[PDB]
Parts: C-alpha cells; sequence; structure tokens
C-alpha cells in the first residue's frame, strides 16, 4: 500500500484532478493550465507505487513505461519510439479517465551544454508535448531522482514547471512504511518498529525495505529447523544496521518551563512576533506596524536555538529552521535554490514562521578572502531579493499572512549591513549572559530532574558561577552527577556539594567579560 | 495411457493443427481434421484440429494453441509435462450459421479512427475461414498475417457454440464489438 507518503500523494492528486476532473472548462474560459509534472526523489517502494495508487485514486491507465527501456542505438529510432509512445498517449486522450506516466526520464534527459543529439531529443519531446497541448485527458509525469539531473530547457513555464519532491522520511512515515512492508512478510511479534525507524536517520523507505530484506536473509541463513515460519528476531535487524549505510540524507517540541532568565527578551519576542498571529485584527485595529524581520544576539553558548524553538512552540504555527549544515551541501548554486524552496514552503503554509540559525554559518565572511567569496555574495543577493518579497498589502476582513523572519547569531561584523538596514530587518534584540539571578534560575530548572538530595544549595555555585554560560552550568552539573554516581557506585541515590566545585576548576568558562562587551558594542553600532 | 508434450516445429507452428500418434487416434476414433477439446494442465481449455503423426510413432502429442482459452495461451509451450488421454475430448462441430466478434486491432500506429470497417471486416472474415472455434476463446493471428486484425475474442454465436462450432464460408460475421467481462 502507501507508506508514509499519503501527504504528497494527496497534494498531487489535488493538483492533477484540477485539470483532469474538469477538462470541459479551460477552453470554455481559455484557461490552459499546466500540463506536466516532475516527481523528483529516490524511487522504488515510493514514487512509482504512488503514481500507481493515485491514477487508481482517479481511474487512469497506468502506462508505467520505464523511460530508459526505450533507448535506441541509431539516431532516428529513438525519437520515433518517442513518437510511438506519445501517440499511444494521444489515442488514449481520445478516451475517458486516463493518465500517461513514465519513470527515470533522467537517463533520457541530460542537461544543457552537452552535444548535438540531446538537442534533437529535447526538441522532439517538446514537440510531442506541445502537440499534446491540444490533447484531451492526458499529461506527462516525468519521474526522476533530482530535478537538476534533467535538461533545464524542459522545465520552462508552460512546460515541466509543477515540480514536486517525494517525501522526506519522517519518523511517523518511517513507522508507516515499515508496517506497510512487513504487511506481507512474517516478522517477530516483539518489534518496536519506531526504534529501528529512529535508528534509520537518512534511510529512505527503500533503504528500510532492503534492511528488512537482508535481515530476513540472515534469519533464514541462521534459523535451522523452522525455516518456514521465520520469527525474524530484531537481533538480526541490528546485524543489518551494521551492514548498511544511508544516503546523503526542529520537530523536537519544547516549552518555556525548560528555560529561564532574560525575561525581557521573552516578553519582547512574545510582543512583536507571536502576538501579531494571536491578535492580527487587534494589531491592525491598532495598525501600529508589522516588523517583518527580527535579529537576536548575545554570547555564543546560551542555547538560543532553544528559545527560538520555544517561540515556535507557543504558537502552533508551521515552523521551519535553516542551518548551515542543512545548507552547506557540496553543490555550488544549491544554497540559493534551497533557501528559495524554504521560503516557497513558507508562502505555501502561508501562516509560517521561518528562522535562520547561526547566519554567520549561513553567510560567512564578507571579504576576508578577497577572491574566493563569489557564491556567498550570490546567496547574499538572492536572499536580499527574496527578503523584500514579504511586502504585503491591505493598509488601513484582515487576512494578511506574512512570514516574520527571525535570525540570531553572535558575530556581528561577519554579516552584511544591507540586511540589518531598516529596509529589511528593523528589530535587533540583545541576549546578554545571565546575571546572578539568571544563573540561579537556570541551575534550578536544569536540575529539576537531576539526582538531588539534602545537602544542596545552589546559591553558592551561583556566587561562584560568574562569567559562565547556561551550557557551562548544564555540563557542570552533568559531570558532577557522574562523579557522584561513580563514587558510591551504581547503586546510589545520595548527593554532594563539592564535586561541582571540582568540576568548576576543571571546566574553565568564558571568563573574559570583555568579548561580550565587544559583541554588544559592535551590534549597538550596527543598528 | 500417458503422453509427452514435445515442442512444435515451425511448419505446424504456423497453422492450427495438432499432431498425434495413430494409437490415440484409434482411441477416440476421429477421422481427420476433426476438433479436439484439449484441457491444458494449467487451467483453461484449448481446441485444435486433428492430424496424424508423420511417422506412425506413438504416445507423443505436439499441439499448437491457436484457439486458446483467454490468457492461457503460452501455457501450452515450454514444458515437459505429461498429458493424459482423458484430458482430450472429441467435440461435435455444427455449421454455425452466423457469428459475432469483438476484435483488437494491430498497432498500425499512425492512423486510427473510423477504421474503414470494410477492411477489418474482410480481414476477419478471412482469418475465420473454415476454422472450428468454440465460444469464449481468443483466436490469435498467425505471425506476419496480412491485414489489420490480430484478435477475434469470440462472443456471439447463433446456434449456441458452447462445445465448439465450425465457421463456414457462408456465415455472416457481425463485427458486434462488445469487449466482454474485462477484469
Amino acid at each position: 500500500p502507501l507508506g508514509g507518503l499519503s501527504e504528497a500523494a494527496d497534494s498531487l492528486r489535488e493538483l492533477l484532478r484540477l485539470p483532469l476532473r474538469y477538462p470541459r472548462a479551460l477552453t470554455a474560459l481559455g484557461l490552459a493550465v499546466p500540463r506536466g509534472v516532475l516527481l523528483a526523489g529516490p524511487p522504488g517502494v515510493g514514487k512509482t507505487q504512488l503514481v500507481r495508487a493515485v491514477a487508481r485514486e482517479a481511474g487512469a491507465e497506468l502506462l508505467a513505461v520505464s523511460a530508459p527501456a526505450l533507448q535506441g542505438s541509431r539516431p532516428g529510432e529513438t525519437e520515433e519510439n518517442v513518437r510511438r509512445v506519445f501517440q499511444r498517449a494521444r489515442e488514449l486522450a481520445s478516451r475517458g479517465p486516463s493518465l500517461l506516466f513514465l519513470d527515470e526520464m533522467d537517463a533520457l534527459c541530460p542537461q544543457r551544454g552537452s552535444r548535438a543529439p540531446e538537442s534533437r531529443v529535447v526538441a522532439q519531446v517538446l514537440t510531442l508535448l506541445d502537440g499534446a497541448s491540444g490533447d484531451r485527458e492526458v499529461v506527462v509525469v516525468g519521474a526522476t531522482n533530482r530535478p537538476d539531473a534533467l535538461d533545464p530547457a524542459l522545465r520552462r513555464p508552460g512546460r515541466f514547471d509543477r515540480e514536486v519532491v517525494i517525501g522526506t522520511p519522517t519518523l511517523k512515515q518511517r513507522k508507516e512504511i515499515l508496517q506497510v512492508i512487513t504487511s506481507k512478510m512474517p516478522i517477530s511479534s516483539h518489534v518496536d518498529l519506531g526504534l529501528l525507524a529512529e535508528m534509520t536517520v537518512g534511510y529512505v523507505g527503500a533503504d528500510l525495505t532492503a534492511l528488512c530484506r537482508e535481515a530476513a536473509m540472515h534469519a533464514l541463513l541462521h534459523s535451522e529447523k523452522n525455516q518456514d515460519n521465520p520469527v525474524i528476531d530484531e537481533i538480526d535487524f541490528l546485524e543489518a544496521f551494521k551492514n548498511i549505510q544511508p544516503s546523503s540524507f526542529d520537530i523536537k517540541p519544547v516549552d518555556w518551563e525548560e528555560i529561564g532568565g532574560l525575561e525581557d527578551v521573552k516578553l519582547k519576542l512574545k510582543q512583536s512576533i507571536e502576538w501579531p498571529l494571536k491578535f492580527p485584527w487587534e494589531f491592525v485595529r491598532m495598525g501600529l506596524t508589522q516588523p517583518k524581520g527580527v535579529l537576536l544576539y548575545g554570547p555564543p553558548g546560551c542555547a538560543k536555538t532553544t528559545l527560538v524553538r520555544a517561540l515556535a512552540t507557543s504558537c502552533h504555527c508551521s515552523f521551519v529552521s535553516v542551518s548551515g549544515a542543512d545548507l552547506f551541501s557540496p553543490f555550488v548554486g544549491d544554497s540559493e535554490k534551497v533557501l528559495s524552496q524554504i521560503f516557497r514552503q513558507a508562502r505555501a503554509s502561508t501562516p509560517a514562521i521561518l528562522f535562520l540559525d547561526e547566519i554567520d554559518s549561513i553567510l560567512g565572511a564578507r571579504s576576508a578572502s578577497k577572491t574566493g567569496c563569489d557564491v556567498q555574495e550570490r546567496v547574499l543577493s538572492v536572499l536580499l531579493n527574496e527578503l523584500d518579497g514579504v511586502g504585503l498589502k491591505t493598509i488601513e476582513e484582515v487576512f494578511n499572512r506574512s512570514v516574520m523572519i527571525i535570525a540570531a547569531t553572535n558575530r556581528p561584523d561577519v554579516l552584511d549591513t544591507a540586511l540589518l538596514r531598516p529596509g529589511r530587518l528593523d528589530k535587533i534584540i540583545y541576549i546578554p549572559p545571565p546575571d546572578h539571578k539568571g544563573r540561579l534560575s537556570i541551575l534550578k530548572v536544569c536540575t529539576k530532574t537531576m539526582p538531588i538530595g539534602p545537602d544542596v544549595s545552589l546559591e553558592n555555585l551561583a556566587a561562584e558561577t560568574c562569567f559562565f554560560s547556561g551550557a557551562d552550568l548544564r555540563n557542570l552539573c552533568t559531570e558532577a552527577a557522574l562523579l557522584a554516581l561513580q563514587e558510591n557506585g551504581l547503586d546510589a541515590t545520595t548527593v554532594k556539594q563539592e564535586h561541582f566545585l571540582k568540576s568548576l576548576k576543571t571546566v574553565k568558562p568564558s571568563l573574559s567579560c570583555k568579548d561580550l562587551a565587544l559583541y554588544e558594542n559592535l551590534f549597538k553600532k550596527e543598528g | 495411457p500417458l503422453l509427452k508434450l514435445l515442442p512444435l516445429d515451425a511448419r505446424d507452428r504456423g497453422t492450427q493443427r495438432c499432431r498425434l500418434g495413430p494409437a490415440a487416434l484409434h482411441a477416440l476414433g476421429a477421422r481427420l481434421g476433426s476438433a479436439v477439446k484439449i484441457s491444458l494442465p494449467d487451467g483453461g481449455s484449448c481446441l485444435c484440429t486433428a492430424w496424424p503423426r508423420r511417422d506412425g510413432a506413438d504416445g507423443f502429442v505436439q499441439l499448437d494453441p491457436l484457439c486458446a482459452s483467454p490468457g492461457a495461451a503460452v501455457g501450452a509451450s515450454r514444458s515437459r509435462r505429461s498429458l493424459s488421454l482423458n484430458r482430450l475430448l472429441l467435440v461435435p462441430c455444427p455449421p454455425l450459421r452466423r457469428v459475432a466478434v469483438w476484435p483488437v486491432l494491430r498497432e498500425r500506429a499512425g492512423a486510427p479512427g473510423a477504421r474503414n470497417t470494410a477492411a477489418v471486416l474482410e480481414a476477419a472474415q478471412e482469418l475465420l475461414r473454415n476454422r472450428p472455434i468454440s465460444l469464449g476463446h481468443v483466436v490469435v493471428a498467425p505471425p506476419g498475417a496480412p491485414g489489420l486484425v490480430a484478435a477475434l475474442h469470440i462472443v456471439g454465436g447463433t446456434p449456441s457454440p458452447d462445445p465448439a462450432g465450425l465457421v463456414t464460408p457462408r456465415t455472416r460475421v457481425s463485427l458486434g464489438g462488445e469487449p466482454p467481462s474485462e477484469a
């Protein structure tokens, strides 16, 4: 059946019933819609089975011809085979409910800059589709892995523009697909499928299929007598985990109780970000402003991402974050398209919240290396271009869904001033390291589940934890709990007061109290 | 008894007939060119024309599945399985006044539409000459056959051709055109 894919399945079934379910309206209003889609993603148990499922969801000829199964040796037989299959498609358009499909067109579609015959292939397939423009009830589903793997001159407007990626393997989808797979093969009755699922980050569905496959393989090769009713034990699944690697590739929920200190910044973020969403009509009856961009900064090491996620939690709004590791792929020209796609999903779930983490990593030095920083400034340009795209309308019923972008970092100069300019971002808030009281509160809240006892008094550590960080205190109490455990051994529930001090004199913090002043002064001069 | 099932050399492979040794021919006593309903051991009966073995041999049965059972065609080749004589039957053949068919067409890819029915009707009337067919059966066309037709799924039979029936040169062939029970 369908495994962890029904979301994109439903979305695409909508986008395709739109032309298919009502053909007697376009020319009725001169409204030729897009005709041709691109399913990009790791194929196998998903994409093609999905297109099957959806053509069924409507009723359509599953003409599932794998495109690389029609290659020709001499120029002329190839394009005529294309004529053949597209003629099948057209005489199908003479029929009722239907759909044309193919897969792995990438082999049949290199990119531009290549030799001559690719020109012939692409021009003649463009011919066939531009002829089918007049057909009745058929379209083309180019099924490939990565959209870039295709010819650009075929993704034009009025051409293969509706481009959708297969799903990304989320945990819920992981469990769904494991269940779907095992629905036809006997696995033991003691499987926490979600366990292996979370063990399989990056592993797409088909990878999981393969995992279970080789698992059962060594199950058979390991079971001896009852080789007919395999109780495929999860130990062999671990065995499989070993003998496998995944491909290339903040759902974690949080709460405000998990954080304390710097209540001013919390109240601020509550004021100028979430409250527009929770009181939009109130805002506009006030009509004060919608600050579209917000920037945050302090000393690096206060786990600011946690506060960002807490904000993302207290609103229920669709939240998406963007990191340099999520960004720094080995493809040049990919960062721009990535951030574009992210903002595209933003405007897709138009009430969205987007967040750029460590923009220093997202955008490095401006001109430190004065010759090899071209694509970074190109990302800068495309970013600036997409930024002022958030300019909405409806000045002084109140429907206006914008995406208030927030970012945060600690290296101010490394950024570009035009971003900070009040044309794009006009709110920059300071995240100073906690005071004595903030350290007290952070200790209390990070300790509220640690092994504690009778001799605890956090105020003394507070007096001694000046010029620390939150992560500093957290690592401190963790290693101290380690000491407490190993001292009295495993079987122990007691507590201490001093091994914390010892860990203190082991772990030395950002004691300077000067670099914070540097960042603060620089930011304050930067806005 | 029990009979082996050799493959089929080219000459026969063209036409419909099925060869057989004079032993079994004496058994069921059919003169020649008769009909023999054959039930494949893989589900789906078949119908063929009788013709004696070339060399008075014994116990072997080469056959060709022209008048097949739907989809069960290829199940006739590529085997070494036996075939018990009881799996064959002599079937009476009436002259079958009028018939009615639903044809596929050959993929003359490049010109479909309105299909000049005189053409397809002539070709079908050709491919059905003097053959015995039994209702509920495909009739493939031989390779490199002329014309356009490539299938004659058999539906309408006037004197109820349930066992089988012989289409004669003076039999109406109504190109009815009702694809039956497509599932």
